[PDB]
């Protein structure tokens, strides 16, 4: 009888762990930021490389505009 | 509301690739595969059955909306995270000490990463000495 | 061809506005400038607001932020089925 | 101001234009990677950003044209005022101040046109308002910071 109420113990603790896990991962899944997101490698790879194309472009069409401007001011 | 319903018909879709109003345990799978994990079939078919209420093996609307209807919180959905602390508290205290949280956090269950477990420490703001109150942050997550 | 031999120093106006074609060129140079002007100052903000990885400038971005709008759902949708078989499958190990 | 880190980033990025690697980015594979974003930029527009980059002009960037650029300051001096009397373009009034209706405009309106929701970015942002005043003198320190 004392090995069946260890051995029924013994399966509480994933249980348990889990619990708090999948409670824990949905209350950080409604926060936009937050780190629980950057375990998804590929997406948070696919961000990081949508913003730096982006970083990119922006940087190019500012001296773009600003050689115009300068252009454009020349008397 | 409208927008929650909305929201819920495109959540769907995003599981049913078919278009045939069901899901099915290898679209939940392909979901999942795609999100850079690899679950076994019998925990495709563990998740399926908790929402599959009339037995047919496959999700459909109703069934989803209901999942997704479903509290989380209050009364007492609030025991279960409560007491899910009851394992690892060793001294009957409502507390646990910062290093053993991160210990069954990262090392049992789902496992989780260390910064998932930084957020969760970090957030807690409890800890007196050594610590942590985790009534504190049963109250937190079911707000 | 030929040679100058100094002029006459001869005095008289035989012959012969400008004040309307130069006025319509620096009305036309002005013209140039607002949308000149109005570029470096939205591609300098963008500059600027990039660097803020929120903001709204990045929902310019339809593809990609309906993408993240799909992402993030699939993935509440997942978690809460995970926590209610957490759940069940809990009590089940409390069930004597 | 070159780190390890930030190098390791700046071949990251060339590579996400030049698709092929070959080394060099064309303006094809510029407008492949604009074009993807949603946007359909002209042949022109695309020529005048590559030669913007360009320094040996042979119509393509290489690494280190990309290098160049990414480390050309974007603060203090020669950059700021230029900014600014882009905003005197649009000061009727002397007195630097301008309306927040007319920002919106000239911001929403003209040039590469902007969303709402950026140019509502831009007044929060801001956070000046002396009845309907916007003092364009402090956001460029803001963006130059
Ligand atoms: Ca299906
Ligand atoms: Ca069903
Ligand atoms: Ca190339
Ligand atoms: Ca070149
Ligand atoms: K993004
Ligand atoms: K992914
Ligand atoms: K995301
Ligand atoms: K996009």
């Amino acid at each position: 009888q004392q090995k069946q109420r260890q051995k029924h113990f013994n399966r509480q603790i994933p249980a348990a762990a889990s619990l708090i896990q999948t409670a824990w991962r949905c209350y950080a899944a409604e926060n936009p930021d937050s780190s629980t997101w950057k375990i998804y490698i590929e997406f948070s790879q696919l961000r990081e490389h949508h913003r730096a194309t982006i970083k990119v472009i922006r940087r190019m069409q500012y001296f773009v505009a600003k050689k115009k401007f300068q252009q454009a001011r020349k008397p | 509301t409208e927008e929650q319903i909305a929201e819920f018909k495109e959540a769907f879709s995003l599981f049913d690739k078919d278009g045939d109003g069901t899901i099915t345990t290898k679209e939940l799978g392909t979901v999942m595969r795609s999100l850079g994990q690899n679950p076994t079939e019998a925990e495709l078919q563990d998740m399926i059955n908790e929402v599959d209420a009339d037995g047919n093996g496959t999700i459909d609307f109703p069934e989803f909306l209901t999942m997704m209807a479903r509290k989380m919180k209050d009364t007492d959905s609030e025991e279960e995270i409560r007491e899910a602390f009851r394992v690892f508290d060793k001294d009957g205290n409502g507390y646990i000490s910062a290093a053993e949280l991160r210990h069954v956090m990262t090392n049992l269950g789902e496992k989780l990463t260390d910064e998932e477990v930084d957020e969760m420490i970090r957030e807690a703001d409890i800890d007196g000495d050594g610590q942590v109150n985790y009534e504190e942050f049963v109250q937190m997550m079911t707000a």
